[PDB]
Order: structure tokens, then C-alpha cells, then sequence
DNA sequence: TCAGGGTGGTATGGCCGTAGGCGAGCACAAGGCTGACTTTTCCTCCCCTTGTGCTGCCTTCTGGGGGGGGCCCAGCTCCTCCCCATGCCAGGGTCTTTTC
DNA sequence: GAAAAGACCCTGGCATGGGGAGGAGCTGGGCCCCCCCCAGAAGGCAGCACAAGGGGAGGAAAAGTCAGCCTTGTGCTCGCCTACGGCCATACCACCCTGA
């Protein structure tokens, strides 16, 4: 149970860099389950990539082709 | 009460670190991965592009959220918000 | 590339086209097209990212100006516009 | 695919002064990965839309003008036709 | 002064026929491709196919705008729903 | 001026497509807006892939292609 | 043979095979990626059709036509997500009001 | 044009209910899509590991990674079985 | 370690002949749709109040970040070769077009 | 949607280069542990400003009515464009060596 460790000063901080003056008190753990579906796709996509290639070590170009499949490319992870 | 939040919106704006601490996002991270398959290594670089991924998915959504705020003549963002944000982007 | 002036590798970017299984024939001025739109790109996207350094009192080029100089426009934000610059932050506003 | 004894060299023509950190390099990586993927993969399919075998700089043309906005694809286009052109002559 | 509104709710949602009439539309289109080419002709089935999918993509956009209205607390969808909904499916910010 | 085409009563018929009950009086010129936009946008792609083609007519594949390239696929026209 | 029987099919394998071949893909193909893919959309064909039959009976018709392949896609979760994007020509919208709106 | 076996498969499953012209305009282009689409996606999956052949792993991982839940899980089921069928 | 100069060829593509389908243009009703008007009811918008949840601040205590080190399974490379997929031709079985 | 004729490639058979599966070697980087310590999180309390309810007013959608118009279902024509065919021209691929 780590879904405690996105701490609500962190959810704070990821709020006020998107603007946000005021924040209710079930913003945060309305942000952990969004956060965790979020990660739920993208480290299951990932992981298959994975798996196909027979390895067992995730790496970034398995995350970059994970996050491209669904509609958002990164730059600067290879 | 406000303007401190004002310099706090500046200074986290300025700024380019990641906000999320990164032991605890790791063990999230590998929380997560377990139910997908055990005894799966990670990169340090692949957990970092995710957490880069992650801290712009939802910087990304606390500024659609603070529009349905917006919307509503409202300042403090609420779950009503979030979800607004979230079923017309397509995610819901 | 000294043919056609270009700092971008002609040889290499037709290499990439046969091997990338796009059509089963490359033309002789399909990689000389394409390794100087990309050449121009990197230009363009590399003059606004150069401008915001300057704007930053810095000598080096950072991920921060490179999506400054991305978001800060019309057509490259158009274009790059579902990309996570790593590093980048997100534009005061 | 690493371009980047490339990329620095066209910032030596623009910015005769700025360098590139070692973590925006690798992001100009994955940016000239991107829009090569992005224009042959649009150079590709319309290929096929002709039954065509051989992509050419009249699909490499079509493909720029497909994915690039307003202003850019005018210009992208623009250098392409000014290289193609000193190519074969 | 809201029955009538809710039956012709319940009228244009259990059809699927096209609710812009075909004439104009087809004037619309043909009035637009001329800024790209001078003496297009179109088929049929193009101009079938453009309004066949202007006439969902308003539909979607009108289901995105409720929400936003009721979202504000409102029955009357205004422009700023319209924007509020463009803005965060990111048609145009 | 064939934008007028799209009368006041269309715009209603889709918006109670749409679910909306009521309407106010300045929608119908942002609908308007909104839909010459996406035209726009689409016909530009369609008459580019016709003169790649070289062809002089609009073909509906050349329309359902320059709709596949915008997230927009649409079922029905071959 | 019928490679389309071999395997229990009714999609061509054959035709598949072809498809894969000359839409450049790879270049080589397996003996099983046609037999594969002519497997998935066999199933997922069998699987909206079945739905949209089911939907046109809902109806009171016998025929399926644009309307109920849209009612089926759109009442189901899995089809929503997987044609998120598809516009079903002649399909119009799934029937639902707001809460917010009756009286 | 899959109208043919769009027929086919209709009426093994709903044989008294038919189909119209229109309702099979659409299944050719649904076919045609979610063709096109696990075809680019096992091409990337054999180009990302260096391969130059596209096999029945390179179809499953690009139907895993396509499809969703229920769906992804009875398609590879179907697709296992027809090819250790045809395999047989 | 890979792109470039030279050779040969053959297939892909460029150019003219053609004929026929479909796309554009013209009248012509004439009923369904649209536009304008009027009444009026309901919805939006503003104002007031409060009480409550959110913020700001203070203190304490923790646990994440920064190193150092061991090791041990995992991913990359090299060489063999064998088994799989491809180029090519024969013949007909199946998919394509028309009619009721 | 079923019956009937046609034409286009499906499937089998044969010869073949090559692609990847396997065994072995290697090394490297990912996990696991250890220590510190200081900045950050968590809790508690004062206080404050903001969301939500209540109310009232007015103005702007909505509903019903009536008159005009214009889309459209139909018929008819002209022609041009485009898919097919035939011939042939040369562009690029496979291959041999080398130099950057």
C-alpha cells in the first residue's frame, strides 16, 4: 500500500504548477485513483512490450513505445 | 490566506524538478508492476520517464480541472471538477 | 549531403527509408526531400529554444527552453502537441 | 538513431554561442526520430493509396504538407524543392 | 415552456436521419473547397461523407456543452460551454 | 454565405440530438464557427490527397482518408 | 486445401496472407500470422455482430442496418473504447437524457 | 469487400435476422480498420526487436495491446486456437 | 563500419488512344420547412448570510536522498546451422458481376 | 438473397538463400544492504474567506400561429474525366570493390 507515499503536499505541488488557487479535501484522494489508472495502463503496456521481447529488465524504450501507443510521446528517454 | 498560494503557484510553476518524492513513486511503481509480473526489473531511466509522464499527465489535469472551476465561479477545484475534466477529455 | 548542402545525412536517412519497410523502392530524391524538412525543423525548433537561453541569461540550451520555445508558439505547439518534453515544466500562466 | 553530431552542427550556423546539455540532446534524438517516423509513415500509406511501389519527393511533398501546420509545411516544402532540385542537377 | 424541449429530445435521438439539409450543406462545401482548389468537383458520396461526420462531431460537441452547463448549474448551454468543451478536448485552447 | 444554410432550426435539431433542453440565442453563430472549422480543416486534407492523386474530383475515400488522419474514422463510405 | 477449414475458419487466411504481403509489413510474413489474424476479426466480427442482431431484435426488425451496429458499439464497454474514434455512418446517438433535465 | 464472410458469420450465429446493404458497408470498413491496425502494430513489434518476419506472437502481442480487457483475452484465446489448429 | 562509383537488367512507371459513367447544369411544381411575431413563463443573475472547511503557522519526528560496496542474474555478442519463408509455374477452385 | 457464367489468384510442387534459435562467454547494471541527517511530512490549532442556500427580479427562450419560399423528387442533357490498354523509356536494385 504505497498509493499513501503521493503524499498530499506532493498532489499540492502538482496542483499549483497547474494553477490551482484552492484545493478541496478530496482533491488528493481523488487524484491518487487517477494517478494509479494512469499508471495501470501504462505500466501494463509497457510491460508487454516486455515480455514479448523475452527480457525481464523494463526499460525506457519499453515505457516511450507504452506512452507513444496511447496518444503521448516523450522526449528525452532515448 | 491566498497570496502565499499566489508565490507557491510561482515558484512550483519556475520550476522543472519532480515533484512527486522518487523512492515512494518507485515503490508505487513496482506495486503496480506486480500484479502485471512478478519478479520484473526496472531501469532507473524507465522509472524516471514514467514519473516524467505521470507529473505532466496530472499537472496537465489540474489545468482542465481549475477551468471546470472556472466554469463554475468557483476557486477551490473539487472532484466534481476533476471529473468534468476527465469524461470530456475521454478518459472517463 | 555535399551534394545537396545538407547537414543532415543523405546516405544515412535513405539507409533508414529502404530498411524502414515504408515503400519496397526509394526514389533518388525522396531522402534528399526528407533530410532537409527534417533539417529545417531542427533549425526552427533549435532558433526559438536558442532565443529563450538568451532570455534565461544561459549559455546552454535546456529541456525548460526547449518546451518554452515549443509552447510558446502557434505552429510548433500545433504540431507537438500530445509530446512530453522531459524536464520541461509547464509554461507560467 | 543518434543525430546529434548533426544537430550540433546546425546550431553552430543559427547560435554561434549556445550549447546543447546532454539531456536536451537526447530530446532533439527523439524529436528528428519523431517527424522522420511521422512524414514516412504518411509518404508510406499514400503510396498505397496510388497501388504505388516507390516513394518518391512527390509523396515526401504530400506527407510534409499532411502533417505540418499552416506556415511550417509552406516552408518545409519550400526546402525540399530547393534541394531536390540542386540533387539532380 | 420545457415539454416540447424534452419530446423533441426523445424525437431526435431515436432517428438517425441528417438534420442539416442536404442543399445547403452541399453549397457549404463546395463554397469552402474553392479557397483550396478552383473547379473541384466532388462525388456524391463525398460530400455524403463530409456531412455524415460534420453532423456527428456537432452532436458530440453538443454533449460535451450540456455537461458543461450542468456542470455551471444551468439548463441554457451558452457559447462559454462550447469553449469550455473545445478548450479541454483540446480542438482549440 | 452558405454558412446561413445551416439554419437556426438545424442547429436546434442537432442540439437536441445533443441532449441540450435549452438554448440560448447566441449559440447558433458558434456552432456556425465551430463547424466551418472542421470543414475547413477537413476539406484541406481531403483536396490535398486529390492532388496528389490527380485527380479533379473529390472522391468519398478521399474525404474518409483525410477524416482517418485526424483521429476521425468514419464507418460507412468504403 | 482450404487453409480457411484447416483451421476451423471462415475469414480467408488466404486473402490475409496476401494483404499482410502487400501492405508491406514485414518482409516476411509467418505461416501463422494469417491463421491469427483472420482469427481475431472472425471473432470480433462474430462478437458486434451478434450484439447488433441482438439490438435489432430489441427493435422489433429483422434486419440489421447502421443504427443498431452504433446501439450495440455504444452499449457496450469494450467496443465503446475500442471505436472511440469511429464515426458509424447513418448511426445517431445512443438515447439519454441528463437526471438534471426532467422535470 | 469481406461481404461474403460478414454473411458467413451472421448467419451462423443470428440466422433468421438479416443484414442491409448499409450495415455491410460498415463491417467492411470495421474490418478494414481492425485489420490496418494490428498489421502497423505487429509491424512495429517486429521492427522495435530487429526482426524481419511478422508471426503469430507478433499478431498476439499487438492484439494484447490493442484490444481491451474481455475482448484482448477471448481474441487470443480464438487466435491460439486457430493457428494450433491449422498447426495440427 | 558503412556509403559511393560502375554494370547490367528488368520491372515500374510515363505517354497517347479510348469510350463510357457519372458529375454538373436547367427547368418545374408545390408541400414541408422556415422565418417573423406575440405572450408569457421560467431561468439566469445578482445580493446577503453564515458556518464551515480550508489555509497558514508552529513543532516534532521520520524517511527519503546521497554516497559506498557486493554480487549475481540478465542482456548483448559470436558462430552454427537448420528449419522456415520466398521466387516461380500449373491448374481450377473460389470470389466477382448480372438477373430475378 | 439465390442461381448462373466468368476470370483471378489459391494451393501445391520444387529449388534456395537466410533468419533466427541455441549454446557459450562475458560484463554490467540492477537489487540489496548500511549509515547519516536534514529537509519534508504529519498533526494540531486559530482564524478567515468562500461555497452554498435563500430570495427576488427581469429578460430572454419557448410555444403557438401564420405566411412565404425553396429544397427536392423528377426528368433531361452535355461532356469530360478517369480507369483500362498498349508501347516503351529509364530508375533503381542486386552486386563488386574501395576509401572516408
Amino acid at each position: 500500500d504505497n498509493i499513501q507515499g503521493i503524499t498530499k503536499p506532493a498532489i499540492r505541488r502538482l496542483a499549483r504548477r497547474g494553477g490551482v488557487k484552492r484545493i478541496s479535501g478530496l482533491i488528493y484522494e481523488e487524484t491518487r485513483g487517477v494517478l494509479k489508472v494512469f499508471l495501470e495502463n501504462v505500466i501494463r503496456d509497457a510491460v508487454t512490450y516486455t515480455e514479448h521481447a523475452k527480457r525481464k529488465t523494463v526499460t525506457a524504450m519499453d515505457v516511450v513505445y507504452a506512452l507513444k501507443r496511447q496518444g503521448r510521446t516523450l522526449y528525452g528517454f532515448g | 490566506p491566498g497570496t502565499v498560494a499566489l508565490r507557491e503557484i510561482r515558484r512550483y510553476q519556475k520550476s522543472t524538478e519532480l515533484l512527486i518524492r522518487k523512492l515512494p513513486f518507485q515503490r508505487l511503481v513496482r506495486e503496480i508492476a506486480q500484479d502485471f509480473k512478478t519478479d520484473l526489473r526496472f531501469q532507473s531511466s524507465a522509472v524516471m520517464a514514467l514519473q516524467e509522464a505521470s507529473e505532466a499527465y496530472l499537472v496537465g489535469l489540474f489545468e482542465d480541472t481549475n477551468l471546470c472551476a472556472i466554469h463554475a465561479k468557483r476557486v477551490t477545484i473539487m472532484p466534481k471538477d476533476i471529473q468534468l475534466a476527465r469524461r470530456i477529455r475521454g478518459e472517463r | 549531403s555535399s551534394r545537396a548542402g545538407l547537414q543532415f545525412p543523405v546516405g544515412r536517412v535513405h539507409r533508414l527509408l529502404r530498411k524502414g519497410n515504408y515503400a519496397e523502392r526509394v526514389g533518388a530524391g525522396a531522402p534528399v526531400y526528407m533530410a532537409a524538412v527534417l533539417e529545417y525543423l531542427t533549425a526552427e525548433i533549435l532558433e526559438l529554444a536558442g532565443n529563450a537561453a538568451r532570455d534565461n541569461k544561459k549559455t546552454r540550451i535546456i529541456p525548460r527552453h526547449l518546451q518554452l520555445a515549443i509552447r510558446n508558439d502557434e505552429e510548433l505547439n500545433k504540431l507537438l502537441g500530445k509530446v512530453t518534453i522531459a524536464q520541461g515544466g509547464v509554461l507560467p500562466n | 538513431e543518434s543525430y546529434s553530431v548533426y544537430v550540433y552542427k546546425v546550431l553552430k550556423q543559427v547560435h554561434p554561442d549556445t550549447g546543447i546539455s546532454s539531456k536536451a540532446m537526447g530530446i532533439m534524438n527523439s524529436f528528428v526520430n519523431d517527424i522522420f517516423e511521422r512524414i514516412a509513415g504518411e509518404a508510406s500509406r499514400l503510396a498505397h493509396y496510388n497501388k504505388r511501389s516507390t516513394i518518391t519527393s512527390r509523396e515526401i511533398q504530400t506527407a510534409v504538407r499532411l502533417l505540418l501546420p499552416g506556415e511550417l509545411a509552406k516552408h518545409a516544402v519550400s526546402e525540399g524543392t530547393k534541394a531536390v532540385t540542386k540533387y539532380t542537377s
